[PDB]
Protein backbone atom coordinates (compact mmCIF):
# COMPACT_ATOMS: atom_id res chain seq x y z
CA UNK A 1 0.00 0.00 0.00
CA UNK A 2 2.83 2.56 -0.79
CA UNK A 3 2.50 4.44 -3.59
CA UNK A 4 5.50 2.65 -5.35
CA UNK A 5 6.89 3.81 -8.36
CA UNK A 6 5.73 2.69 -12.21
CA UNK A 7 6.96 4.84 -14.88
CA UNK A 8 5.49 3.76 -18.64
CA UNK A 9 6.34 5.30 -21.21
CA UNK A 10 4.12 5.89 -24.22
CA UNK A 11 4.76 6.40 -27.84
CA UNK A 12 1.57 7.67 -29.68
CA UNK A 13 0.15 10.02 -32.09
CA UNK A 14 -1.04 13.64 -31.24
CA UNK A 15 -4.28 15.34 -32.46
CA UNK A 16 -2.31 16.98 -35.37
CA UNK A 17 -0.62 13.24 -34.76
CA UNK A 18 3.21 14.15 -34.62
CA UNK A 19 4.84 10.79 -33.07
CA UNK A 20 4.67 11.94 -29.31
CA UNK A 21 6.87 10.08 -26.23
CA UNK A 22 5.40 10.72 -23.14
CA UNK A 23 5.88 8.76 -19.92
CA UNK A 24 3.53 8.84 -16.57
CA UNK A 25 3.67 7.79 -13.17
CA UNK A 26 1.49 5.66 -11.34
CA UNK A 27 1.58 6.43 -8.28
CA UNK A 28 -0.37 3.24 -6.58
CA UNK A 29 -1.01 2.89 -3.15
CA UNK A 30 -3.55 -0.27 -3.24
CA UNK A 31 -6.75 0.46 -1.64
CA UNK A 32 -5.98 -1.21 1.83
CA UNK A 33 -9.85 -1.37 2.35
CA UNK A 34 -9.71 -3.76 -1.18
CA UNK A 35 -6.76 -5.62 -0.62
CA UNK A 36 -8.28 -8.90 -0.18
CA UNK A 37 -9.20 -8.24 -3.86
CA UNK A 38 -6.33 -7.10 -4.93
CA UNK A 39 -5.19 -10.47 -4.33
CA UNK A 40 -8.40 -12.61 -5.18
CA UNK A 41 -8.42 -11.01 -9.19
CA UNK A 42 -5.23 -8.61 -9.39
CA UNK A 43 -2.51 -10.78 -7.13
CA UNK A 44 0.90 -10.64 -5.98
CA UNK A 45 2.56 -8.18 -8.54
CA UNK A 46 -0.80 -6.32 -9.03
CA UNK A 47 1.04 -3.18 -10.20
CA UNK A 48 3.11 -4.63 -12.58
CA UNK A 49 0.63 -6.48 -14.12
CA UNK A 50 -2.24 -4.12 -14.11
CA UNK A 51 -0.52 -0.28 -14.11
CA UNK A 52 1.51 0.10 -17.45
CA UNK A 53 -0.93 -0.74 -19.59
CA UNK A 54 -3.63 1.54 -18.34
CA UNK A 55 -1.11 3.71 -18.41
CA UNK A 56 -0.61 3.57 -21.99
CA UNK A 57 -4.07 3.65 -22.66
CA UNK A 58 -5.05 6.73 -20.88
CA UNK A 59 -2.08 8.94 -22.10
CA UNK A 60 -2.52 7.70 -25.87
CA UNK A 61 -5.99 8.63 -25.56
CA UNK A 62 -5.09 11.63 -24.03
CA UNK A 63 -2.80 12.77 -26.60
CA UNK A 64 -4.84 11.82 -29.58
CA UNK A 65 -7.17 14.98 -28.96
CA UNK A 66 -3.94 17.79 -28.66
CA UNK A 67 -1.75 18.69 -31.90
CA UNK A 68 1.96 18.95 -31.14
CA UNK A 69 1.79 22.21 -30.12
CA UNK A 70 -1.74 22.17 -28.34
CA UNK A 71 -0.04 18.98 -26.26
CA UNK A 72 2.25 21.48 -24.36
CA UNK A 73 0.78 25.69 -24.74
CA UNK A 74 -1.69 22.91 -22.70
CA UNK A 75 -0.05 20.95 -21.25
CA UNK A 76 -1.47 21.11 -17.40
CA UNK A 77 -5.02 19.90 -18.82
CA UNK A 78 -3.21 17.26 -20.94
CA UNK A 79 -1.32 15.85 -17.44
CA UNK A 80 -4.49 16.57 -15.31
CA UNK A 81 -6.55 14.51 -17.79
CA UNK A 82 -4.22 11.45 -18.12
CA UNK A 83 -3.57 11.86 -13.77
CA UNK A 84 -7.55 11.56 -13.21
CA UNK A 85 -8.33 9.36 -15.81
CA UNK A 86 -5.36 6.58 -14.78
CA UNK A 87 -6.54 7.25 -10.67
CA UNK A 88 -10.19 6.22 -11.80
CA UNK A 89 -8.44 3.73 -13.67
CA UNK A 90 -6.71 2.57 -10.70
CA UNK A 91 -9.39 2.98 -8.27
CA UNK A 92 -10.92 -0.07 -9.86
CA UNK A 93 -8.07 -2.19 -9.35
CA UNK A 94 -8.32 -1.16 -5.76
CA UNK A 95 -5.04 1.13 -6.27
CA UNK A 96 -5.46 5.03 -4.91
CA UNK A 97 -3.07 7.10 -7.51
CA UNK A 98 -2.39 10.09 -5.37
CA UNK A 99 -0.84 11.75 -8.22
CA UNK A 100 0.01 11.29 -11.30
CA UNK A 101 1.60 13.15 -14.40
CA UNK A 102 3.73 12.99 -17.54
CA UNK A 103 6.72 12.04 -17.09
CA UNK A 104 8.63 12.21 -20.84
CA UNK A 105 7.36 14.03 -23.47
CA UNK A 106 8.30 15.02 -26.94
CA UNK A 107 7.12 15.27 -30.61
CA UNK A 108 8.63 14.88 -33.79
CA UNK A 109 11.28 17.14 -35.39
CA UNK A 110 10.07 19.60 -38.13
CA UNK A 111 6.37 20.97 -36.82
CA UNK A 112 8.78 21.26 -33.74
CA UNK A 113 11.36 22.73 -35.18
CA UNK A 114 10.03 25.19 -37.73
CA UNK A 115 7.89 26.98 -35.46
CA UNK A 116 11.47 27.54 -33.83
CA UNK A 117 13.07 28.34 -37.13
CA UNK A 118 10.22 31.13 -37.65
CA UNK A 119 11.81 33.42 -34.87
CA UNK A 120 15.20 31.92 -35.46
CA UNK A 121 15.47 33.75 -38.70
CA UNK A 122 13.83 36.55 -37.52
CA UNK A 123 17.26 37.05 -36.09
CA UNK A 124 18.53 35.20 -38.84
CA UNK A 125 17.49 38.27 -40.75
CA UNK A 126 19.48 40.79 -38.67
CA UNK A 127 22.40 38.78 -38.84
CA UNK A 128 21.93 39.09 -42.81
CA UNK A 129 21.24 42.66 -42.64
CA UNK A 130 24.42 42.93 -41.20
CA UNK A 131 26.37 40.77 -43.25
CA UNK A 132 25.09 43.33 -45.73
CA UNK A 133 27.12 46.11 -44.08
CA UNK A 134 30.76 43.78 -44.54
CA UNK A 135 30.14 43.40 -47.97
CA UNK A 136 29.71 47.32 -48.13
CA UNK B 1 4.63 2.21 21.06
CA UNK B 2 7.17 2.34 18.33
CA UNK B 3 9.57 4.75 17.89
CA UNK B 4 8.75 7.26 14.92
CA UNK B 5 11.85 7.72 13.52
CA UNK B 6 11.38 10.96 11.48
CA UNK B 7 13.98 12.18 9.58
CA UNK B 8 13.10 15.67 9.91
CA UNK B 9 16.67 16.51 9.32
CA UNK B 10 16.22 18.27 6.03
CA UNK B 11 16.71 15.77 3.47
CA UNK B 12 17.84 17.64 0.48
CA UNK B 13 17.00 15.48 -2.61
CA UNK B 14 18.49 16.87 -5.99
CA UNK B 15 16.11 15.64 -8.58
CA UNK B 16 16.28 15.94 -12.95
CA UNK B 17 13.23 16.81 -14.52
CA UNK B 18 13.27 17.30 -18.66
CA UNK B 19 11.13 19.75 -19.74
CA UNK B 20 9.53 20.86 -22.86
CA UNK B 21 9.63 24.48 -22.32
CA UNK B 22 7.08 27.26 -22.95
CA UNK B 23 7.88 27.78 -26.63
CA UNK B 24 9.21 24.19 -25.75
CA UNK B 25 13.27 24.10 -26.26
CA UNK B 26 14.56 20.79 -24.49
CA UNK B 27 15.70 22.09 -21.44
CA UNK B 28 16.70 19.60 -18.75
CA UNK B 29 16.45 21.50 -15.15
CA UNK B 30 17.35 19.46 -11.79
CA UNK B 31 16.59 20.69 -8.22
CA UNK B 32 17.64 20.71 -5.07
CA UNK B 33 14.78 20.34 -2.48
CA UNK B 34 15.15 21.13 1.26
CA UNK B 35 12.34 19.06 2.97
CA UNK B 36 11.54 18.77 6.43
CA UNK B 37 8.71 16.75 7.05
CA UNK B 38 6.59 19.46 8.86
CA UNK B 39 6.53 18.79 12.70
CA UNK B 40 3.28 20.24 13.75
CA UNK B 41 1.87 17.05 11.23
CA UNK B 42 3.92 14.50 11.91
CA UNK B 43 1.93 11.94 13.36
CA UNK B 44 -0.64 12.04 10.84
CA UNK B 45 2.73 12.45 8.38
CA UNK B 46 3.34 8.61 9.56
CA UNK B 47 0.02 7.76 9.08
CA UNK B 48 0.14 9.16 5.90
CA UNK B 49 3.84 9.41 4.44
CA UNK B 50 5.60 6.61 6.90
CA UNK B 51 9.48 6.80 7.81
CA UNK B 52 10.93 7.18 4.07
CA UNK B 53 8.59 10.20 3.67
CA UNK B 54 11.34 12.23 1.74
CA UNK B 55 11.34 9.76 -1.36
CA UNK B 56 7.58 9.28 -0.82
CA UNK B 57 7.20 13.04 -1.60
CA UNK B 58 9.75 14.88 -3.01
CA UNK B 59 11.34 12.27 -6.24
CA UNK B 60 7.92 13.50 -8.19
CA UNK B 61 6.26 16.53 -7.14
CA UNK B 62 9.88 17.86 -7.80
CA UNK B 63 9.98 17.10 -11.65
CA UNK B 64 6.03 18.09 -11.65
CA UNK B 65 6.99 21.32 -10.55
CA UNK B 66 10.28 21.69 -12.33
CA UNK B 67 8.23 21.08 -15.84
CA UNK B 68 5.21 23.37 -14.88
CA UNK B 69 7.74 26.16 -14.18
CA UNK B 70 10.28 25.46 -17.02
CA UNK B 71 6.88 24.83 -19.69
CA UNK B 72 6.06 28.66 -18.93
CA UNK B 73 9.13 30.53 -20.72
CA UNK B 74 11.02 30.64 -24.08
CA UNK B 75 14.30 28.91 -24.73
CA UNK B 76 16.03 32.24 -23.98
CA UNK B 77 13.53 33.48 -21.38
CA UNK B 78 14.68 30.39 -19.16
CA UNK B 79 18.02 31.83 -19.01
CA UNK B 80 17.24 35.53 -19.33
CA UNK B 81 14.71 34.87 -16.68
CA UNK B 82 15.73 32.48 -14.40
CA UNK B 83 15.20 33.81 -11.26
CA UNK B 84 11.52 33.72 -12.32
CA UNK B 85 11.70 30.18 -13.37
CA UNK B 86 13.34 29.20 -10.28
CA UNK B 87 11.18 31.25 -7.71
CA UNK B 88 7.90 29.38 -9.48
CA UNK B 89 9.39 26.50 -9.11
CA UNK B 90 10.14 26.74 -5.01
CA UNK B 91 6.82 28.68 -5.13
CA UNK B 92 4.64 25.72 -6.25
CA UNK B 93 7.16 22.84 -4.60
CA UNK B 94 6.68 24.61 -1.27
CA UNK B 95 3.03 23.98 -1.41
CA UNK B 96 3.26 20.40 -2.48
CA UNK B 97 5.31 19.03 0.13
CA UNK B 98 3.35 20.76 2.63
CA UNK B 99 0.59 18.63 1.47
CA UNK B 100 2.22 15.47 3.47
CA UNK B 101 3.55 17.70 6.61
CA UNK B 102 6.94 18.69 4.54
CA UNK B 103 8.57 22.14 4.90
CA UNK B 104 10.75 23.52 1.97
CA UNK B 105 13.08 26.07 3.43
CA UNK B 106 14.74 25.93 0.15
CA UNK B 107 14.12 24.59 -3.41
CA UNK B 108 16.58 25.92 -5.78
CA UNK B 109 17.59 25.05 -9.59
CA UNK B 110 20.74 23.58 -10.00
CA UNK B 111 20.80 23.40 -13.90
CA UNK B 112 19.82 24.61 -16.83
CA UNK B 113 20.55 23.36 -20.48
CA UNK B 114 19.31 23.80 -24.14
CA UNK B 115 20.30 22.73 -27.74
CA UNK B 116 22.13 25.92 -28.86
CA UNK B 117 20.40 27.37 -31.45
CA UNK B 118 18.35 29.99 -29.99
CA UNK B 119 21.16 31.59 -27.37
CA UNK B 120 23.42 30.77 -30.49
CA UNK B 121 22.06 33.09 -32.69
CA UNK B 122 21.45 35.57 -30.17
CA UNK B 123 24.97 35.55 -29.09
CA UNK B 124 26.04 35.40 -33.09
CA UNK B 125 23.79 39.13 -33.23
CA UNK B 126 26.17 40.66 -31.24
CA UNK B 127 29.50 39.48 -32.93
CA UNK B 128 28.70 40.48 -35.45
CA UNK B 129 27.12 43.46 -34.60
CA UNK B 130 30.78 44.94 -33.84
CA UNK B 131 32.40 42.33 -36.18
CA UNK B 132 30.73 45.35 -38.12
CA UNK B 133 33.01 48.35 -36.05
CA UNK B 134 35.97 45.38 -36.57
CA UNK B 135 36.30 45.82 -40.15
CA UNK B 136 35.29 50.05 -40.83
CA UNK B 137 38.31 50.92 -39.14
CA UNK B 138 39.79 48.57 -41.73
CA UNK B 139 37.90 50.59 -44.48
CA UNK B 140 40.02 53.19 -43.08
CA UNK B 141 43.33 51.15 -43.11
CA UNK B 142 42.51 50.14 -46.37
CA UNK B 143 41.32 53.67 -48.15
CA UNK B 144 44.63 54.76 -47.06
CA UNK B 145 46.66 51.51 -47.67
CA UNK B 146 45.49 52.45 -51.21
CA UNK B 147 47.72 55.48 -51.56
CA UNK B 148 50.75 53.08 -50.63
CA UNK B 149 49.72 51.48 -54.20
CA UNK B 150 49.47 55.38 -55.52
CA UNK C 1 28.04 29.19 11.17
CA UNK C 2 31.47 29.64 9.58
CA UNK C 3 31.23 31.78 5.63
CA UNK C 4 32.42 28.53 3.57
CA UNK C 5 33.51 28.67 0.47
CA UNK C 6 31.15 27.85 -1.99
CA UNK C 7 32.08 29.18 -5.76
CA UNK C 8 29.31 28.70 -8.18
CA UNK C 9 29.86 29.13 -11.93
CA UNK C 10 27.09 30.31 -14.68
CA UNK C 11 26.00 29.99 -17.93
CA UNK C 12 23.76 32.62 -18.90
CA UNK C 13 22.52 35.69 -21.32
CA UNK C 14 23.09 39.24 -21.51
CA UNK C 15 20.54 41.43 -22.25
CA UNK C 16 22.19 41.48 -25.61
CA UNK C 17 22.64 37.99 -24.70
CA UNK C 18 26.62 37.45 -25.78
CA UNK C 19 26.61 33.91 -23.95
CA UNK C 20 28.34 34.88 -20.31
CA UNK C 21 29.71 32.78 -18.10
CA UNK C 22 30.29 34.41 -14.44
CA UNK C 23 31.13 32.64 -10.85
CA UNK C 24 29.46 33.97 -8.04
CA UNK C 25 30.64 33.81 -3.99
CA UNK C 26 28.22 32.48 -1.13
CA UNK C 27 29.88 33.52 1.73
CA UNK C 28 27.09 31.89 3.84
CA UNK C 29 27.40 31.99 7.63
CA UNK C 30 24.02 29.51 8.53
CA UNK C 31 22.21 32.25 11.22
CA UNK C 32 22.64 30.84 14.71
CA UNK C 33 19.54 31.72 15.59
CA UNK C 34 18.32 29.83 13.01
CA UNK C 35 20.23 26.61 12.75
CA UNK C 36 17.42 24.74 14.45
CA UNK C 37 15.76 25.14 11.31
CA UNK C 38 18.55 24.96 9.00
CA UNK C 39 18.57 21.30 10.30
CA UNK C 40 14.66 20.69 10.50
CA UNK C 41 13.75 21.97 7.29
CA UNK C 42 17.72 22.60 5.36
CA UNK C 43 19.96 19.62 6.73
CA UNK C 44 23.27 18.88 7.12
CA UNK C 45 24.34 19.48 3.94
CA UNK C 46 22.55 22.98 3.93
CA UNK C 47 25.25 24.91 1.76
CA UNK C 48 25.83 22.14 -0.94
CA UNK C 49 22.02 21.92 -1.26
CA UNK C 50 21.00 25.30 -1.17
CA UNK C 51 23.07 27.63 -2.40
CA UNK C 52 24.31 26.75 -5.52
CA UNK C 53 21.04 26.67 -7.35
CA UNK C 54 20.07 30.18 -5.52
CA UNK C 55 23.43 31.71 -6.88
CA UNK C 56 22.87 30.51 -10.26
CA UNK C 57 19.11 31.60 -10.78
CA UNK C 58 19.84 34.99 -9.30
CA UNK C 59 23.12 35.38 -11.27
CA UNK C 60 21.18 34.61 -14.66
CA UNK C 61 18.29 36.76 -13.74
CA UNK C 62 20.77 39.97 -13.24
CA UNK C 63 23.06 39.02 -16.25
CA UNK C 64 19.82 38.73 -18.47
CA UNK C 65 19.29 43.08 -18.26
CA UNK C 66 22.75 44.16 -18.82
CA UNK C 67 24.69 43.72 -22.40
CA UNK C 68 27.94 42.03 -23.01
Amino acid sequence: CRSRPRNVPVITGSKDLQNVNITLRILFRPVASQLPRIFTSIGEDYDERVLPSITTEILKSVVARFDAGELITQRELVSRQVSDDLTERAATFGLILDDVSLTHLTFGKEFTEAVEAKQVAQQEAERARFVVEKAE
Amino acid sequence: QYPIIYDIRARPRKISSPTGSKDLQMVNISLRVLSRPNAQELPSMYQRLGLDYEERVLPSIVNEVLKSVVAKFNASQLITQRAQVSLLIRRELTERAKDFSLILDDVAITELSFSREYTAAVEAKQVAQQEAQRAQFLVEKAKQEQRQKI
